[PDB]
């Protein structure tokens, strides 16, 4: 069908006016390069969202009442059928299959309604259907824990790719983060299946903390895995080895995605840099300054880090380009208020206890604000015959 | 020596030979019609008349007093009007050797002329067209003057001809026309040149500045922009070092100097050189039998700013000093946009090929992709030297705006100073033109 | 002093009268297309907080108070019609005496320079001081705390809008429906701040 | 009860209070000044009615009017001012009609600007010079079905300070007028009497005024003459309410007292000698008139003329001996008229159609360069488009297309 | 315009706008406060347990079953006074009659405690049956006040009931779901060392026992809002005292 | 006949196309109840004071026009005031300050400056009804939405089971708060301008 072979094929144009000659680089090679970049991050997500549902359920149930629960729910008696095993020594295939039968409805969903949308609109206004969806459409499947209803996941995405990017005009002309939208659109509206300790382990009847608030309780000694007994440490929760989203889970597999695209200039170096530095500072004011009834004032800069979606957020995130600023000078000031706001809203804030997705949300705001007073000091500094 | 950090040296192939050799014989040339910007023309001549050298073929209603003069002497063959009745071009067929002859003067007498008399033979003999006033690059008013004066004389265009080997041969030459453009001037004329060695003059009004760098180096905008900036209360005027030549022969001899060094090259030519040429010559016959089989396009100027010569308006525009010819790509790739490309050119480091130093390309006229919205990654920013917010300016000329678009510094900018930036665009815009209207907006807004 | 130092931050940022109380649309939505403008605005209406909160709570400790003047007698139910008095002879003065007598501020203040009066963010603003019983330096920094906030919000406002001129908006939802859902979707942003204990 | 005293007195003392904080305040800083506006500084008039507030409020009042029209806000844009001092400030409202440049040398209207402080004018000539006077009718007489030519009288002797294709501002009193004794001649009697027009009728409750163009030229002064057009419902929707001033002056007698308030005037000929091109229709006549004369008659002009006409039916044409004698006199003046839909007794032969197409088939299509010739246009707003596309196709400039409309 | 119109015309005005402001803002005084006791008359009514749907039965059911009266916290006896317009609110906002509580012994975070409150006796005739003790403490969002109604041996709860709070509603506001009130009933308040034995215990408490209750679902931190308010109001600081002379009879 | 009271329902509504009385429109209509009260008190303050401006329009110095119109206004949202509290106590204890701020209220002002000040008594009285009408159908409109999908129920009545209640519905959160407001607000202007060209906002 037509639908296809515009998408594979190149128009085969050519020019016709001004430089003759273009750059090969293109939106539709950006979109696929920043959508294959997050491929390591996702696996290691199944495989791990797999491991910590296989790991809880054998905790809590065994023998017969473990059979009647893996042939009550259509995920365990699926990976039972494919050849896979629920006992406590299954293999990465089968902490994989899991994970996939978990995340794959999420993405299917997600992508199918949000592409009518967006087939709908550009139909309407006589476009081209553009890109982007590609990388909006995962990085919300991605952002979401794995036990999200579907019917809540589409609303979701319905308001995130409508209110928030559609209506403004499409790709290159909104001026907030469309999956973040979403994803704070379920924030506030669903608060129940977003937070909580039964969201992060899909397991039936297990009541997981979150490996970030499991800190505010008690400290780095309260950090514990209560799916096997053992205790969470800094490699663990760097490697990924800790309960929570399909996708912000691992920390090396997103450096690792995120350096290709920093190099190849997709993905700011400024903004990253900002980020780290505001968390840096941040979070070593509140260790030196000291408390003694709240807990996370003694956590670093390193456990802030791995912790949480911090690492996803600032690689693949933050760095938006639409919604970004667009000075390098105000670039700076975006990265260092993102991660400020991050530190402030997980330390001083009781409600929430993960920021960064809110953190972006308020610096999309000031980002214009910081192009207008670079774009007027330039002026100023033109008017004096220098520039 | 300035230095300029960003720019882009384009790596395509079929790079020129500095060696000047002799071109073919031209029996036609024309003087086109939609290059001078805002020039709405008086035809005073009709086809079949019979022109001498240097004298007028059509006068301007919008600036009064300014006349364009026949490159050669013979008869007009055609006075080609494209869509509502715009001129494209006038054709002569070169058949004859008559002239009109100028005042002459001796070398010494070249610094003390009066401005008004140095005015009056300039506009009459028809090189005061090549002159332009920054910013709108309209040709200057006839009773205008401007304190500074930017002989360019460097050339960084991709497949570019060496100035130094041109000026070397008319030593003379452009020491007078650098002496009459010191009495000229009334403020300074500043010589951009690259490290090399340029004949100098002994007046005090003229200055050798030197620049370095990839391309943008050697713009005029750049020039104007490092030494003197220029606004609406301040303009300044361009000139090339040829045109410099043909000032100087014209003030020398009493005859008008219409001679021209331009740079047959690209990636399609067998053998690409300096070809001595005639002012407006026929690109269709000059390019023959230079030229690889296939379908090919030929341009009058670089890659970057170039025009197409097809029709009516193949022939050397005023201002061109080059023919780039390359291959026209129309077939389709499957998966193109996906390969991991060694042979593909981009500023950034998305491909294989920026990995292999030093290679060249074989580049065509296709748009790698296809028109799209405008996602800054900041390859902007990366190729303009200047002191501007590119990605905001493009944004604002986009959407329409003019006065905060003069606010971000349109006035100092020209389309050659944006093709970079057209260049290194992933939504496939055309900012030269964006530009062009906006400038048009902002005349009329007067 | 830290106390004025927390009063300030939170009615700066956590208790932000544009984007958490939700007073002054009718002007926060109509006057944001440009951010002099905005500037402008913003600066007036923080003048006019600053001079009259504290001209309130003087009023309001004196003699409208219960059991403030006579024993026995109860003067509440004048609140409403002695803030707006003084608010609007506040407003009055400002625009008839000092901004066009003064060098004026051209197009920058013209058809909202008597709009301040009806501003519903400095009516709000004297009420919330009553109910939360503040002193004279407290009802000082609150003020101005204020007014710094509205200001912040409402040239944030201007900023995206300017940065919106490259969209493509449907003709239905061009300029007024937009301002809503832009303004919904900041509201949305500024709930970071929503559980602060400041 | 106590507290329902105290809150009387108290809510009084707080109104007063607030009041007269107020009151003082204005005393303290109100200029009270008065005659802060010199409309120029050779001529002793420098006198106005007010002290500040909109211009025209004392100028008008004064007796200065550039146009002091009706219900003012710049809806039409003749009220002309130019200032040198005072406030630099431009409403929003006015960018629309200055352009920068203007803006500069300080080219405002005079419904938008607001006086509070000292200034300077510097207001042109012509508003020195216009005045009204007392012209008597002498012939209002019928040519054509909505066409009648208005024929005055100066009192006096005097001469009015007019240039060819000017315009005086007419006025019409209070009146009450029937269209019942209106009667055209015998051919004009079937198309009027198919709707039979004089059941219409008009009320004026105050004085109106409108503009009207001279059909004269220079060298006939001490009379007036007009082309006039009645104002009646569209045929296609004849329920739409009529014209009032315009029934009015129809209902204009030979001998009726008559003011007019003084001679306006745009649309001028240039002084080039390039090649002049008349275009016209309906009641443009006058203006065209007016530069023909002009250039033939008083400037003895030799540039090449031309005056294309379009109309209807041969019994639509006036003016036609007068035309055929001028260009019986002068070779360099030719003129040529169509007809839209000609009638079989009318004879015609030639031309036919709309005026834009019979003009583009027939002259500018072979001429060597319309691009040098100027055109002037001065008729229905429908062949304004055409003429105006047609011209543009040819890639005439917009300096060389001057042209006169009533705005629709 | 003149001083001596405006002047005349502004007074006017004012002279007949106040007649009606203050004779409509005084003439319903009455009314205005009788509204507002009816709200807590209404509220002690049902968690006592005594059915009154209605302004005009509610007044009666309170006036005869319903007798308020006051409490020294220091001192763990019964004051004389005017309790039935007693003001806790403002009595613990003044420094006259309040103690400003340290950060160790602030378990509820309240910051204030008042130095006399106010208990309510549900009677008949003259025997009382309970006590209905007003307990408030700090939650996530806001400040919650409830009323606990113990019976008259100091240990056994007939009822809570949340009258003012401003939690999450669904996540958080489920402090007055009557599914999670009802449960309150036959609890125990203290044990045999006189420690607050009321335990808000996560993930459900074991069935049948005499100090656990449930606590919310995916509410902790309202929950040890609770916690918090019933450690302080029950502990030396509060009601202690009050209930140790309760217990030993005499109420 | 009746177009003046009919017109301002869409064709010149307030919060649509004047953008006037945005904020009570973002407060009260979490519930129909206070909506429904909200609609009537403005009707009637609007209406009265209208009538009143218009009764002394000719005696009304410049200098002090907005003190004599606040007098006035602030009189009759103080009688509301005292009404609501001796009478609808439950429901003027939930709206709180957006009782007295109906003085500051736009519409009020910009009735009494536009149309009172400059026309007949019973004409500014048949205005100020329809535009408190024209601003009713925005408020009750918006609550509509606002009430059944954030707490199933309409004028407190249950209408679709909550989940923990023992039903099938689980409330949407956002409906209890701001950007839901301006959300429907703006489909609200889309749907108005949709249905009625006339009122698109121009391009430049
Ligand atoms: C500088 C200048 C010079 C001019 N010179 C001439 C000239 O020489 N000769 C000439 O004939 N004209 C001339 N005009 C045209 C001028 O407009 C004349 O006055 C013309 O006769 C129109 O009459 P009026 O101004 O009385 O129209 P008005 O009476 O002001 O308007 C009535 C017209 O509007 C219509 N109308 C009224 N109410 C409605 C309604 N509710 N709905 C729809 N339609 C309605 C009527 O049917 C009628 O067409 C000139 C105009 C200008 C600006
Ligand atoms: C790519 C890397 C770029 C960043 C380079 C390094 C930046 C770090 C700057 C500060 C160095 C120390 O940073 C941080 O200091 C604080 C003390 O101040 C230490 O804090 C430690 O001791 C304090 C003592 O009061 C405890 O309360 C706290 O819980 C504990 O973590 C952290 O363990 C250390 O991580
Ligand atoms: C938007 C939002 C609002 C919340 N409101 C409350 C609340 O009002 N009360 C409460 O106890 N928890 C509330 N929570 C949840 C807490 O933040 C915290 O996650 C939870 O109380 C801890 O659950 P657990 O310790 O029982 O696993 C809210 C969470 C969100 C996301
Ligand atoms: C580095 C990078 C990061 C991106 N991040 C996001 C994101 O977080 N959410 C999203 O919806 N789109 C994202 N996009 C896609 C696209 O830029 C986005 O939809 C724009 O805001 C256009 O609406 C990203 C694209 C790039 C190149
Ligand atoms: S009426 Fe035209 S400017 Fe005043
Ligand atoms: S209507 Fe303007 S502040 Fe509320």
């Amino acid at each position: 069908y037509e639908a296809a072979a515009t998408l594979f094929y190149t128009p085969g144009l050519v020019t016709k006016r001004s430089s003759h000659v273009r750059d090969s680089v293109d939106l539709k090679r950006i979109m696929i390069m920043v959508w294959l970049a997050v491929f390591p991050a996702m696996f290691w997500g199944m495989y791990n969202a797999g491991g910590q549902a296989i790991a809880a359920l054998n905790h809590l149930y065994s023998g017969d009442q473990l059979a009647a629960i893996v042939a009550g729910n259509w995920h365990y008696w699926l990976t039972e059928m494919l050849g896979g095993t629920m006992s406590s020594d299954a293999g990465w295939g089968s902490k994989m299959l899991l994970g996939a039968t978990y995340f794959l409805p999420i993405y299917a969903t997600v992508f199918i309604v949000g592409g009518f949308w967006e087939v709908l609109f550009c139909m309407v206004r006589k476009h081209e259907v553009n890109e982007g969806f590609f990388v909006t459409s995962i990085l919300f499947a991605l952002i979401v824990p794995p036990t999200l209803p579907l019917w809540q996941a589409a609303l979701g995405i319905t308001f995130g790719v409508v209110v928030a990017k559609e209506v403004f005009g499409g790709t290159g002309r909104n001026f907030l983060n469309p999956a973040l939208a979403g994803r704070a659109f379920l924030f506030f509206a669903y608060p129940a299946q977003i937070s909580g300790d039964l969201v992060w382990t899909a397991a039936d009847g297990y009541s997981g903390a979150y490996a970030l608030s499991q800190w505010a309780q008690g400290g780095a000694g309260a950090l514990i895995n209560n799916a096997t007994g053992q205790t969470i440490t800094w490699m663990d929760a760097f490697i990924g080895n800790i309960p929570g989203s399909i996708g912000e889970v691992s920390t090396l597999a997103l450096m690792i995605g995120a350096a290709f695209i920093v190099y190849m200039g997709i993905a700011s170096w400024r903004i990253i840099g900002g980020v780290m530095i505001g968390m840096i500072l941040l979070s070593t004011l509140f260790n030196v300054i000291g408390s003694d009834t709240n807990a996370m004032f003694n956590m670093p800069w390193h456990w802030h880090l791995v912790l949480g979606g911090f690492a996803f957020g600032m690689f693949f995130m933050a760095t938006d380009p639409v919604s970004a600023s667009f000075t390098n000078s105000g670039k700076w000031a975006y990265g260092i208020l993102i991660g400020v706001m991050c530190v402030l809203i997980r330390v001083v804030n009781p409600a929430y206890p993960e920021g960064m997705m809110l953190a972006i949300l308020f610096a999309n705001l000031f980002a214009p604000l910081f192009d207008h007073v670079v774009v007027e000091r330039n002026i100023k500094r033109r008017l004096a015959r220098y520039g | 020596m300035i230095t300029i950090k960003k720019g882009l040296d384009l790596p395509i192939a079929g790079t020129p030979s500095q060696v000047i050799s002799d071109g073919k014989a031209i029996k036609k040339v024309a003087l086109l019609g939609e290059e001078y910007v805002g020039m709405r023309p008086t035809m005073h001549v009709r086809v079949g008349d019979e022109v001498k050298k240097a004298q007028i073929l059509f006068e301007d209603k919008k600036n009064p007093g300014v006349k364009f003069t026949s490159p050669v002497s013979g008869k007009v063959v055609e006075i080609n009007r494209g869509a509502k009745r715009v001129l494209q071009s006038v054709v002569i067929e070169v058949a004859g050797d008559d002239q009109v002859t100028f005042d002459k003067f001796e070398a010494n007498q070249l610094a003390s002329l009066n401005r008004d008399a140095i005015k009056t033979q300039l506009v009459e003999s028809g090189l005061w067209t090549a002159f332009r006033t920054r910013p709108f690059s309209k040709v200057p008013a006839i009773d205008s003057t401007s304190e500074a004066i930017f002989v360019t004389a460097m050339d960084t265009n991709p497949l570019a001809a060496e100035p130094t080997v041109v000026i070397n041969e008319q030593s003379e030459a452009f020491v007078a026309g650098l002496d009459v453009l010191s009495a000229l001037t009334t403020g300074k004329v500043y010589v951009c040149k690259k490290g090399t060695s340029l004949p100098r003059s002994q007046q005090p009004n003229v200055e050798e500045h030197v620049f370095d760098g990839p391309h943008p180096a050697g713009l005029a905008g750049t020039h104007m922009h490092f030494l003197y900036p220029v606004s609406a209360d301040h303009v300044a005027w361009s000139i090339n070092y040829q045109d410099v030549i043909a000032v100087g022969q014209l003030f020398l001899t009493g005859e008008l100097y219409t001679q021209r060094v331009v740079s047959l090259a690209g990636p399609v030519v067998n053998k690409p050189r300096l070809v001595r040429t005639v002012m407006g010559a026929s690109l269709e016959q000059l390019v023959d039998s230079e030229i690889m089989p296939g379908e090919v396009r030929i341009i009058s100027g670089s890659v970057l700013s170039g025009t197409k010569a097809t029709g009516p308006h193949a022939y050397l525009g005023r201002y061109h000093l080059q023919v780039s010819v390359l291959r026209e790509g129309r077939d389709k790739e499957l998966f193109g946009w996906a390969m991991p490309g060694k042979n593909k050119f981009s500023v950034t480091r998305s491909f294989l090929g920026h990995l292999f130093k030093g290679q060249v390309y074989n580049m065509t006229t296709t748009t790698n992709g296809s028109d799209r919205s405008m996602v800054p990654i900041g390859n902007y920013e990366k190729v303009m030297p200047l002191d501007m917010e590119p990605t905001l300016l493009l944004r604002d000329l986009c959407a329409g705006d003019s006065d905060s678009a003069v606010r971000l510094g349109a006035l100092e900018l020209d389309e050659e100073d944006l093709a970079l930036c057209t260049f290194v665009c992933p939504g496939k815009y055309e900012y030269g033109q964006l530009l062009r209207e906006c400038l048009d907006k902002i005349e009329k807004e007067g | 002093m830290e106390h004025y130092i927390s009063l300030l931050v939170k009615s700066i940022f956590i208790e932000n009268m544009a984007l958490s109380f939700f007073l002054g649309m009718c002007t926060f939505l109509a006057v944001s297309k440009k951010v002099k403008t905005s500037f402008g605005l913003g600066i007036a209406v923080i003048v006019v907080l600053t001079i009259s909160v504290p001209v309130n709570n003087l009023v309001y400790n004196l003699v409208l108070k219960p059991d403030a003047l006579v024993e026995g007698v109860d003067l509440s139910f004048l609140n409403f019609i002695t803030f707006i008095g003084v608010i609007a002879a506040l407003v009055q003065i400002l625009e008839m005496i000092l901004d066009r007598f003064f060098p004026p501020l051209y197009n920058a203040l013209g058809i909202f320079l008597p709009l301040i009066t009806v501003n519903c963010a400095i009516f709000g603003g004297v009420s919330f001081m009553v109910q939360r019983d503040y002193s004279f330096a407290e009802s000082v920094v609150y003020g101005f705390g204020s007014g710094v906030g509205w200001m912040l919000a409402i040239v944030a406002l201007a900023g995206i809008r300017e940065k919106m001129k490259y969209s493509d908006v449907p003709p239905g939802l061009r300029g007024l429906g937009i301002t809503f859902i832009t303004a919904g979707l900041m509201a949305l942003g500024f709930m970071s701040f929503s559980g602060v204990q400041l | 009860m106590s507290t329902i005293i105290f809150g009387v007195v108290m809510f009084t003392l707080i109104i007063l209070a607030l009041v007269l904080v107020i009151l003082f305040a204005k005393s303290k800083l109100v200029p009270t000044g008065d005659i802060t506006i010199s409309i120029n500084g050779d001529p002793e008039k420098a006198i106005v009615t007010q002290p500040g507030g909109k211009l025209l409020t004392a100028l008008a009042g004064a007796g200065v009017f550039v146009s002091s029209a009706c219900g003012g806000g710049g809806s039409c844009g003749q009220c002309r001012v130019k200032i040198k001092s005072g406030g630099g400030d431009i409403l929003p409202t006015e960018l629309d009609h200055i352009s920068k440049g203007e803006a500069r040398e300080g080219e405002r209207l005079a419904c938008q600007v607001a006086v509070k402080a000292d200034m300077d004018l510097e207001l042109p000539e012509e508003i020195f010079g216009v005045k009204k006077w007392e012209c008597t009718v002498i012939s209002n007489d019928n040519k054509a079905t909505f066409i009648k030519e208005l024929k005055l009288a100066i009192p006096d002797g005097e001469s009015v300070p007019f240039r060819a294709g000017g315009y005086i501002q007419i006025e019409a009193p209070a009146h009450h007028v029937k269209y019942a004794d209106f009667d055209v001649p015998e051919k004009y009697r079937g198309d009027w009497d198919k709707f039979n027009l004089f059941r219409y009728e008009s009320k004026v409750d105050e004085p109106i005024i409108r503009a009207y163009s001279m059909a004269n030229y220079p060298e006939e002064f001490g009379i007036i003459m007009l082309n006039v057009r009645i104002a009646t419902p569209p045929p296609n929707n004849p329920n739409v309410p009529p014209g009032q001033m315009s029934s009015y002056i129809w209902s204009l007698k030979a001998g009726d007292k008559c003011t007019i308030s003084g001679p306006f005037g745009e649309f001028f000929a240039k002084d080039t000698d390039a090649e002049m091109v008349f275009i016209g229709g309906g009641a443009g006549m006058a203006p065209m008139r007016s530069h023909i004369f002009d250039q033939l008659k008083r400037l003895k002009s030799k540039r090449k003329m031309s005056y294309w006409y379009g109309a209807r039916s041969k019994r639509e044409m006036f003016y036609v001996e007068d035309f055929d004698g001028l260009a019986a006199e002068n070779d360099n003046f030719v003129w040529h008229c169509a007809l839209s839909d000609p009638q079989p007794e009318d004879n015609w032969t030639g031309y036919t159609g709309f005026i834009h197409n019979v003009l583009y088939e027939n002259y500018l299509k072979d001429h060597e360069a319309p691009e040098d010739c100027e055109y002037y246009m001065c008729g229905p707003p429908m062949m304004n488009a055409a003429v105006i596309n047609m011209l543009k196709n040819l890639g005439v400039e917009e300096e060389n297309i001057l042209l006169d409309d009533f705005g629709g | 315009d003149s001083i001596k119109k405006t002047l005349f015309v502004v007074i006017a005005l004012s002279l007949v706008c106040s007649i009606i402001v203050s004779a409509a803002a005084v003439g319903l005084r009455d009314k205005q406060k009788e509204n507002a006791a009816l709200d807590k008359q209404s509220k002690i009514l049902q968690v006592a347990g005594i059915e009154a749907k209605g302004s005009k039965q509610i007044v009666e059911l309170f006036n005869k079953s319903i007798e308020p009266r006051l409490v020294d916290f220091n001192t763990g006896d019964f004051v004389e006074g005017d309790a039935a317009n007693y003001d806790q609110r403002k009595a613990a906002k003044e420094a006259s009659e309040s103690i400003k509580l340290t950060a160790e012994q602030d378990k509820a975070k309240i910051q204030r405690r008042a130095n006399v409150g106010v208990v309510y006796l549900v009677k008949d005739g003259d025997k009382t049956s309970k006590v209905i003790l007003p307990v408030h403490g700090n939650g996530l969002w806001s400040m919650m006040y409830a009323f606990v109604a113990v019976e008259t041996d100091g240990n056994t709860v007939s009822g809570l009931t949340y009258y003012e709070q401003g939690e999450t509603p669904g996540l958080g506001g489920e402090v007055e779901n009557p599914a999670w009130r009802a449960q309150w009933v036959g609890k125990k308040l203290f044990d045999e060392n006189h420690k607050p034995a009321i335990k808000i215990v996560k993930g459900g408490a074991p069935q049948g026992s005499e100090h656990g209750v449930d606590g919310l679902s995916g509410a902790t931190l309202t929950s040890n809002g609770v916690q918090n308010t019933f450690d302080f109001w029950l502990g030396d600081m509060g009601f202690g005292p009050f209930l140790t002379k309760v217990r030993d009879g005499g109420l | 006949l009746k177009k003046s009271v009919l017109a301002p329902v869409l064709d010149n509504n307030p919060i649509a196309l004047q953008v006037l009385g945005v904020c009570s429109a973002l407060a009260v209509t979490t519930k129909l109840e206070t909506a429904f009260v909200m609609t009537l008190a403005v009707m009637f303050v609007t209406a009265l004071s209208n009538f009143f401006v218009s009764l002394i329009r000719n005696h009304i110095p410049n200098s002090v026009r907005i003190i004599v119109q606040m007098a006035i206004i602030a009189s009759l949202v103080i009688v509301v005031d005292q009404i609501l509290k001796a009478y609808l106590y439950d429901i003027s204890k939930q709206l709180s300050v957006f009782v007295g701020l109906i003085i500051t209220n736009c519409i009020v002002m910009g009735r009494a400056e536009a149309f009172a000040m400059k026309s007949e008594p019973i004409p500014s009285f048949i205005d100020g009804i329809g535009n408190g009408l024209g601003y009713g159908f925005v408020l009750m409109t918006v609550g509509f939405f606002r009430e059944l999908l954030g707490s199933g129920k309409l004028f407190g009545l249950e209408v679709l089971p909550l989940i923990s209640n023992g039903g099938w519905y689980q409330p949407n959160g956002l409906m209890l708060l701001a950007p839901s407001a301006f959300f429907l607000i703006g489909f609200m202007i889309w749907a108005i301008r949709t249905f009625k060209p006339e009122q698109v906002e121009a391009k430049e």
